[PDB]
């Protein structure tokens, strides 16, 4: 995961070469300086009359990005004739395949061609090029008098290629025997030595070879692909042999004894063509000490979860067991086409965990298909199958694509941090990458606290800027830097404290520490060598008890860490990078002790009472109610304390009254849950014995039906606690009355009447208003203007109309509206005004004989205006006196009522009553 | 009165035909800014409006043509006709669609098109021999499971590069069998002779012109052969209004991808057609093998079927790569190859459980969306296809034919037709944005009442 | 298939370079083989498939060409390089040859040494009479002999003889016999034979049966 | 190395019948195609027969076959060629050879084969002397009349081996006539014997002429 895409180290040679087909590293005991190797199969050269030959070529990986050819040879072909190749150097692949081992070179040309002195036949033995340090060796143990197909003369030696420990080589021949292949294996020295380059038919003493097969085994290509490993247990590594088209074109795998051919382990493929055996492989994955064998098979089909044949590429792992017995997991590539089988190789030990590990080629995968590699980390149990990270190919294919990671090497520490490296190639763009590895630390933090019981009243730290001791805890925090390979000694490590992380979100901050005065801490550790688990101490606070309410909810204590860069890398600024696996977030919980007796028990003493502030709802409108709540903690706190009060819906819940500093703040709640209307104040989750939390509880009663005599709310207090849960219950009640005070007006339409009209006469028997008088209207109204509305009431006017015997006011029409119906006493309208169209001063109901009049008022609503209009004219005779000029006069009619019955039946109910006068001034 | 394109189609004159389809706009000063503007057609068309003035195209589906679809193959003189519509008319506005169906029979008489690809190894000289009575007597017998069948021809003969073919170790090798007293072929890697023709007695004539080559390495170029037959449509003669079946003729095991490596050949198969003009897969020394999957890829999304004509000593790698290979099927074939002809026929018969739709020259602008009926009344949307049929049995497909946005005045034609089917549907699809009422305007400065402005479709603007 | 080869002879300087040419009536590919052929010597390959050569065979020979036309090239021909050439083709049956191209040294002119011998004793006892003229060491091959009997030219019965070229000096020999009856070469006193050739005027050698 | 020897060859009468044989060593004979190249009178190669390593598979040339067989005994290493119903037109220096994939890398010395009603006849072989002075005298032998080719001729048994020139037969009316010439020093002729010695093995006859001064 530590293997960087942003910095490679990025190798190319020249267009059309195909770069990049196979890839090595080459460490001479010679120096300090290594070289990458890259093979060019389509290279050309110096050699003259050769083209298409190949190349190997040697680059410094420290800049100087130039690649220089391996001067292997420089003449052309060997000759017999002048001129004629007994040997064809042309269209050979040199670079198809490359392999070293400290100061030795060996690269193949699988398509080399023989000519034989026996025959005129050209045959592709394949054969590798030794550059020992300035010595030249042909390596062509497959070049023999077995001229041929039947022969050796197909071996193609060069598809494959490894080294044994110490020194033998590994050269596989796929074409051998009509295809079915051979692994070839010498000692390298022996091939230098024994070298004669007048006979190319030379035999070595220790030369192993497979066997031929029986023609089951027809174009198996046995050599198609080469490992080595310590399979059969100890001794010599022995060879892994791919055998592609083994078992009837599903492919196997073979493991031959080291020092014999004779086959040993035999793994196969699943599916036809899959290609078991493109890519062999082996590593102690597990890290303990025995190689297992990864084996590529690219054009595996896979099931999707549509039952499609998808083209991915598996890799099948076969891991080592003492008994022989392989066990068996298998990784296969994710993308269509994205051959993922295509190469395994090691990568060593990624993060230096102990594990040695390998990276997976899938060239033809990525949107845009330029070849991706998986790297991943080994495990005690196998490999871990999901990659962490992947590198890709940065170029686009210029015909075909690069096939990135189609060649593969790595194992390697090029750097000087022994965290290993990938050679990629892709030989599509001419090319090979090296992805630096950065170092892996993985860090092990550890976050204690030795009084992880609190105890408020162990008042013995000292606060730094008072005479004032306080309650307190050690917090240490620890750190172990540990990584391999090489990675500077010292690393810096940043780490922050956080105290109270829970509630620093808004809530009272519970603790903070002594020296700072804050919830927080941070410093630079140095940590060196790993191992050394270095620790600093801070001290801090618990908050006054006389501020913080709570007891119950745990303190928690938070390291965060960040490893750094620039401070921990080295002068290639190749920056360390903390394992993938390893948090960053360590943590401890400190609680405090909550009271609970001498028993380490809670028992509480949970009581609730209360004080009502407003003592009667009116019935009708909403008539505010604010309750003040008070809540006790009479024996040992409490968990999880909440305010409960039952509400009838009618008492609508605004909410806990913030205009009081003398009472609680209480968050509070409003619900209705399995038929039930609560609400539920916050008295503090962690509640400590002897808090006091006054609250008000403000409702709206609404109730405007026919209710009970008051309003009842259910009050308790509670808790989840051990122990005594629940206060006992009180019960509040709030008196409901009827209050309905209704306002008596009136007024007389003109305020006053001028004696002198135009055109007024006395007529015997008058008719219309012309012959009469002016036309009052008199208006009398009832209004509700308390919230209580009422069922009945009475509206009584008194008209007042004979003056000694002279009649004044005579009534046109009772103009009535609301639930009114008026009865009279005496007759209305004796002088028949068919008009329509619509003691002596004060002539007053008890001066003049007055009309009795009552006007049943039936239902009225609160705001409703219950009216009677008295229409009426003044008669002229009764006003034009004829004793003695005339008066002034105020007539003066008098309208009383009394509210009798409310539909609130069951409420203490008062009749409603009053009177109003109504004048008119006749001057 | 006022409806939608009141208050959203009086503005403009194409706007109207796009916001809904029951909208009409009166021209010639029928309502000359009367009062209502657009609303339905009815509306306007009381008001004033009646003339064909109104210029109202709505959404349309209709069937130009509706020859019945046929009982069996042998109902010859009218032609046997695989689908129900033959041609359709579809009027769209912007926005909108229109809905079809596609009734098709697997009838006994679908087309076939068929393909000999043969292999061209020296142990076949006999069967080039045997093979020239066919053509002739495969299509006869075939004209009982069709009327039309057309037959074609190619071979194989593996990639001439240095491992496979024999070298050149000598020149002798470049027109080998100088080794026997006989004569014959190089390698030529795949090779197209006959393109499908219903002139079947020209595969008897060009099967006789032809003779073997020799081959080192005893794989067979078959998957190259095989995909480049699969996919090069162009020459082989595919006629996707009929079934395509690749018949692959062998004594031999086939060389798979990533074999070619011993060739120097690392180059993928990207599936495509490499045949030039001298009808030669020029990719032949360059390109390695296709996988399973390329060719399970392509096969399918081209619907064609592979026959596999082996002889019996290598059928369990063909039965077992057909496995990997679905929807091909793999006989038993005769040293002689006198069974070929058997061998396809029934080889079509087993084949013969699938029908699906493919429509040529659709325009980005246009979408055809599938509903499958693949049993009783029940359909399943995204499928152009239905498998699990026997012949005599029926699919129909429902199709709803949407556009998007207003594409120019051009009469498309859309092929509807099931792969393996000579009969198709042909939808012709015009585009209701663009009518009479667009050039029926004379802005002219006066006639928006007391002003100056222009007017169009109806309305003053 | 027939193979055309030219030139049908070839005279070269030492020194100088040379090339043949091979065509086949339709493409033999590179199915072509050349052969050289010494003086009672039988033929070995030179170059094998069209451009191959073979294992102590000189650079300086050097094949090419593919299809319908290859060719031969000898760089600074040497005086060994004397003999016939051959192509070969072996794409279809029958194999074929080409006619074939003699290649002669050029060399400096010289006048042949002429000596004129009498029927034996022996021979005209049996009844014949041949009377021999040998022309030895001379160059270019090209002479012309004549017999004069009593000073009238006779080519009746007059057999010549050319030897091929010398593998040491490139020069040639050539034998003239001219046979009678003794019945009538007695019946003639002067038989002389006539060289005529480069370098000189005729030389003449004479024998006189009354001498 | 290779070497290939033919034999067998001789005057056959014009349809009658003849076996060439050719022995063969420094090689494995059985994995190599063998075949017959014969030289016409013409000096024109033509290819006559060809017979495969394993002896299954045999090429013959069109206006051969029929006629003649070739086959192989690939224990004796030897090759065989039957020729029968022989016309003049299968007169020729016959050659083996083995191939080199179409090549023939390698071939024998060759075996002259005539067919002709002609009869064997020895050559009459005269001396050449010159007619009744300088540093060196030319002499000779003249070979005359003999059937069929080829006659040997040697000076003194093959002592004088300078100034020697032997012409190639001339074949004048079915019988050959070469001549052969000696230049010796003047200072040794007649003072020590000149001798001309022809042999003709199809007659088993071997002739010594002296050369004395006329």
């Amino acid at each position: 995961f530590n293997l960087d895409v942003d910095s490679p180290a990025e190798y190319s040679g020249p267009e059309g070469s195909y770069f990049g087909f196979a890839v090595d590293f080459f460490v001479p005991s010679a120096s300090s300086r290594m070289f990458l190797l890259v093979g060019a199969p389509k290279a050309n050269t110096t050699q003259p009359g050769i083209v298409e030959g190949g190349q190997v070529l040697k680059c410094d990986w420290s800049s100087t990005r130039r690649c220089q050819p391996i001067e292997f040879d420089a003449t052309g072909n060997r000759d017999y004739a002048k001129d004629d190749p007994l040997e064809f150097k042309s269209h050979q692949w040199f670079g198809a395949s490359v392999r070293s081992k400290q100061d030795k070179i060996l690269a193949c040309a699988p398509l080399y061609h023989w000519r034989t002195e026996m025959k005129q036949e050209r045959e592709p033995v394949g054969t590798c090029f030794l550059q020992d340090g300035t010595k030249t060796v042909e390596y062509a143990p497959c070049r023999s008098q077995d001229i041929d197909a039947d022969g050796q003369g197909f071996c193609q030696g060069g598809f494959s290629i490894d080294f044994t420990k110490a020194d033998r080589v590994l050269l596989g021949g796929p074409g051998s025997f009509y295809w079915q292949g051979q692994l070839i294996s010498d000692q390298v020295a022996e091939i230098v030595s024994k070298y004669d380059p007048n006979v190319y038919s030379i035999k070595y003493n220790n030369q192993l070879a497979t066997r031929t097969a029986q023609a089951i085994f027809d174009d198996s290509y046995l050599g198609y692909s080469v490992a080595v490993g310590d399979f059969n247990g100890d001794g010599i590594d022995d060879f892994v042999s791919g055998v592609p088209r083994a078992a009837r074109t599903l492919g196997m795998v073979y493991i031959y004894d080291g020092k014999n051919m004779s086959s040993l382990y035999n793994f196969t493929g699943e599916q036809m063509a899959a290609y078991f055996g493109f890519s062999v492989a082996a590593t102690d994955i597990n890290g303990d000490d025995y190689a297992d064998v990864f084996i590529g098979a690219p054009l595996f089909m896979d099931r999707g979860s549509d039952g499609k044949l998808q083209e991915v590429g598996q890799v099948s792992v076969s891991l080592q067991r003492a008994s022989g017995d392989f066990q068996t997991t298998k990784l296969n590539g994710f993308e269509v086409f994205a051959r993922f089988g295509s190469a395994i190789a090691p990568l060593g030990d990624l993060d230096q965990d102990g594990f040695n590990d390998i990276a997976i080629a899938a060239p033809y995968g990525g949107e845009d298909k330029k070849g991706i590699v998986y790297i991943f980390n080994g495990r005690s149990t196998g490999l871990n199958a999901v990659p962490s990270q992947i590198l890709e190919g940065q170029w686009a294919a210029r015909s075909m694509p690069p096939s990135f990671g189609y060649s593969m090497k790595g194992a390697t520490d090029i750097d000087k941090n022994g965290y290993p490296d990938l050679i990629v190639g892709a030989f599509g763009v001419d090319r090979a990458i090296l992805y630096r590895a950065r170092p892996v630390i993985t860090v092990n933090a550890g976050l204690e606290v030795y009084p992880s019981i609190l105890n408020q009243d162990n008042k013995t730290c000292s606060l730094p800027g008072t005479a004032l001791k306080v309650s307190c805890f050690n917090v240490r925090f620890c750190l172990k830097a540990d990584g391999k390979g090489v990675l500077p000694r010292k690393l810096n490590f940043q780490v922050e404290l956080l105290l109270d992380k829970l509630k620093q979100k808004g809530a009272i901050r519970r603790a903070l520490f002594l020296y700072s005065r804050s919830p927080s801490h941070s410093k630079n550790m140095t940590i060196s060598r790993g191992g050394l688990m270095q620790c600093e101490e801070l001290i801090a606070y618990l908050r006054d008890e006389s501020e913080f309410r709570d007891k119950l909810t745990p303190i928690t204590i938070f390291m965060e860490y960040r490893l750094d860069y620039r401070t921990a890398a080295d002068t290639t600024g190749l920056q360390p990078i903390l394992n993938q696996f390893t948090p960053a977030n360590i943590s401890r919980q400190a609680h405090i002790l909550l009271d609970c007796g001498e028993d380490n028990v809670c028992k509480p003493k949970l009581e609730v009472s209360v004080d009502s502030d407003q003592k009667k709802i009116y019935i009708g409108d909403d008539n505010p109610l604010t309750l003040i709540v008070k809540a006790q903690n009479q024996g040992e706190g409490a968990y999880e304390a909440e305010l409960i009060v039952s509400i009838p819906l009618q008492a609508d819940f605004i909410g806990v009254v913030r205009n009081n500093e003398a009472l609680a703040r209480l968050s509070c709640a409003f619900k209705t849950e399995n038929q039930t209307r609560q609400v539920v104040c916050d008295l503090g989750n962690p509640m400590k014995a002897g808090t006091q939390l006054l609250a008000g509880l403000r409702f709206s009663v609404h109730q405007q039906s026919e209710m009970d005599t008051s309003v009842k709310f259910d009050l308790q207090i509670q808790s989840s606690n051990l122990f005594d849960k629940v206060s006992p219950v009180v019960s509040h009640k709030v008196d409901l009355a009827v209050l309905a005070a209704v306002e008596i007006r009136g007024v007389s339409s003109p305020d006053h009447i001028f004696l002198p009209i135009p055109n007024w006469e006395h007529k015997e028997n008058p008719e219309t208003e012309e012959d009469v008088g002016p036309v009052v209207q008199h208006i009398y109204e009832l209004r509700n203007n308390g919230p209580s509305s009422f069922s009945k009431a009475m509206l009584h006017l008194q008209w007042p109309y004979k003056y000694n015997n002279n009649t004044l006011l005579y009534i046109l029409h009772y103009d009535i509206d609301g639930p009114m119906n008026c009865t009279s006493d005496m007759e209305i309208n004796p002088l028949r005004i068919k008009i329509s169209s619509l003691d002596i001063h004060t002539l007053g109901c008890g001066v003049a004989q007055c009309l009795k009049i009552v006007c049943q008022v039936g239902r009225l609503d609160r705001g409703k205006s219950a009216i009677l209009y008295v229409k009426s004219l003044l008669w002229t005779e009764t006003f034009m006196n004829k004793e003695n000029q005339n008066h002034s006069y105020s007539l003066k009619s008098s309208a009383s009522f009394n509210v009798i019955e409310f539909p609130y039946k069951n409420l203490p109910i008062e009749d409603i009553t009053n009177s109003t006068l109504v004048t008119t001034n006749v001057t | 009165g006022p409806n939608i394109c009141t208050t959203r189609g009086v503005s403009s004159c194409q706007q109207c035909l796009a916001v809904s389809p029951m909208c009409a706009w009166c021209s010639d000063e029928a309502l000359p800014l009367g009062s209502p503007r657009c609303d339905l057609k009815e509306n306007l068309l009381k008001d004033n409006c009646a003339p064909e003035s109104i210029e109202f195209p709505v959404s349309e589906a209709r069937v130009l043509e509706d020859r019945p679809l046929s009982d069996k193959g042998s109902g010859d003189s009218s032609q046997v006709t695989q689908v129900s519509p033959q041609r359709i008319a579809l009027r769209l506005r912007p926005d909108d669609s229109k809905n079809f169906s596609i009734q098709v029979r697997q009838v006994e008489d679908y087309p076939v098109d068929i393909y000999y690809l043969m292999d061209l190894s020296y142990s076949m000289k006999d069967d080039l021999w045997s093979i020239q009575n066919l053509g002739t007597k495969l299509a006869t017998q075939m004209r009982k499971l069709t009327s039309n069948l057309r037959i074609g021809f190619g071979a194989f003969v593996d990639k001439p590069v240095s491992p496979y073919m024999y070298i050149s170790p000598p020149e002798a090798l470049e027109n080998p069998c100088y080794d026997m007293k006989t004569t014959c072929l190089p390698m030529f890697g795949y090779k197209h002779v006959l393109t499908l023709t219903d002139q079947v007695t020209r595969f008897n004539e060009e099967v006789k012109k032809q003779s073997v080559s020799r081959n080192r390495d005893a794989p067979e170029g078959g998957f190259d052969a095989i995909m480049q037959a699969t996919v090069c449509d162009e020459k082989i003669g595919w006629r996707n209004d009929a079934s395509h079946l690749l018949v692959f003729t062998t004594d031999a095991k086939t060389h798979i991808a990533l074999d070619g490596r011993l060739a120097g050949i690392v180059q993928p198969n990207d599936g495509q057609c490499h045949v030039g003009s001298d009808n030669h897969y020029s990719a032949s020394t360059t390109m390695d093998y296709p996988s399973l999957g390329l060719m399970t890829e392509k096969l399918s999304q081209k619907n064609i079927n592979l026959i596999f004509a082996v002889t019996e000593n290598v059928v369990n790698l063909y039965q077992n790569y057909s496995e990997l290979i679905p929807g091909t099927t793999v006989g038993v074939l005769s040293m002689d190859s006198s069974n070929v002809l058997q061998l396809i026929v029934d080889a079509y018969g087993k084949i013969r459980s699938k029908v699906e739709l493919e429509v040529r020259d659709l325009p980005e602008e246009l979408s055809l969306s599938f509903n499958a009926t693949c049993l009783n009344n029940e359909v399943i949307p995204g499928l152009k296809s239905c498998m699990g049929l026997k012949i005599g049995d029926t699919v129909s497909f429902s199709i709803e034919a949407k556009v998007r946005g207003c594409p120019q005045e051009k009469e498309k034609s859309f092929t509807i037709k099931p792969v393996g089917f000579k009969d198709s549907l042909i939808v012709q699809v015009t585009f209701d944005c663009d009518c009479a009422c667009q050039a029926q305007a004379e802005p002219n400065s006066h006639r928006c009442n007391n002003g100056n402005g222009t007017f169009e479709c109806g309305v003053c603007r | 298939l027939v193979m055309t080869q030219t030139p049908a002879t070839l005279s070269v300087t030492p020194g100088d370079s040379v090339s043949l040419s091979c065509r086949a009536s339709q493409s033999i590919s590179n199915h072509l083989h050349w052969y050289q052929q010494k003086s009672h010597e039988s033929p070995r390959l030179l170059i094998k498939y069209a451009s191959q050569s073979i294992s102590g065979i000189p650079s300086r020979f050097s094949g090419s060409g593919s299809g319908t036309d290859f060719t031969l090239s000898i760089n600074s021909v040497e005086t060994e390089d004397f003999g016939m050439y051959f192509c070969q083709q072996s794409n279809s049956w029958p194999h074929t040859f080409g006619g074939g191209t003699k290649l002669e040294i050029k060399r400096a002119d010289a006048a042949p040494t002429v000596s004129i011998f009498p029927p034996s004793s022996e021979q005209l006892t049996s009844g014949g009479a041949s009377v021999v003229c040998f022309l030895n060491n001379f160059y270019p091959k090209d002479i012309n002999v004549k017999w004069k009997i009593d000073g009238s030219e006779r080519q009746n019965g007059v057999l010549n003889s050319w030897t091929d070229q010398d593998s040491k000096d490139s020069t040639y020999s050539m034998s003239s016999t001219l046979t009678l009856t003794k019945d009538e070469y007695e019946r003639h006193n002067s038989y002389t034979c006539e060289a005529t050739h480069k370098t000189s005027s005729p030389i003449v050698k004479s024998f006189n049966r009354n001498e | 190395e290779v070497q290939l020897e033919e034999s067998g060859g001789g005057l056959v009468k014009p349809g009658g019948s003849l076996k060439l044989s050719c022995a063969a060593s420094g090689f494995a004979f059985s994995s190599y195609d063998m075949s017959w190249v014969r030289q016409i009178p013409e000096k024109r190669l033509e290819w006559v027969a060809k017979v495969s390593s394993g002896g299954g598979s045999t090429y013959y040339l069109d206006t051969v076959q029929g006629r003649f067989t070739i086959s192989r005994d690939n224990a004796k290493n030897t090759l065989y060629l039957q020729m029968s119903s022989l016309n003049s037109e299968d007169t020729a220096m016959y050659y083996c050879a083995r191939h080199n994939y179409g090549s023939f890398a390698y071939w024998g010395q060759g075996t002259l084969v005539t067919v002709s009603a002609a009869k064997t006849t020895p050559p009459s072989v005269y001396p050449l002397a010159p007619g009744s002075t300088n540093s060196m005298v030319t002499l000779g032998c003249l070979v005359k009349g003999y059937f069929p080719e080829p006659v040997t001729v040697t000076w003194n048994s093959g002592s004088l081996s300078s100034g020697v020139h032997t012409f190639p037969a001339v074949l004048q009316s079915d019988l050959y006539t070469l001549s052969s010439s000696v230049t010796v020093p003047s200072s040794t002729w007649p003072s020590e014997t000149v001798t001309c010695n022809v042999a003709h093995p199809a007659s088993s006859t071997k002739v010594d002429k002296k050369i004395v001064p006329r």
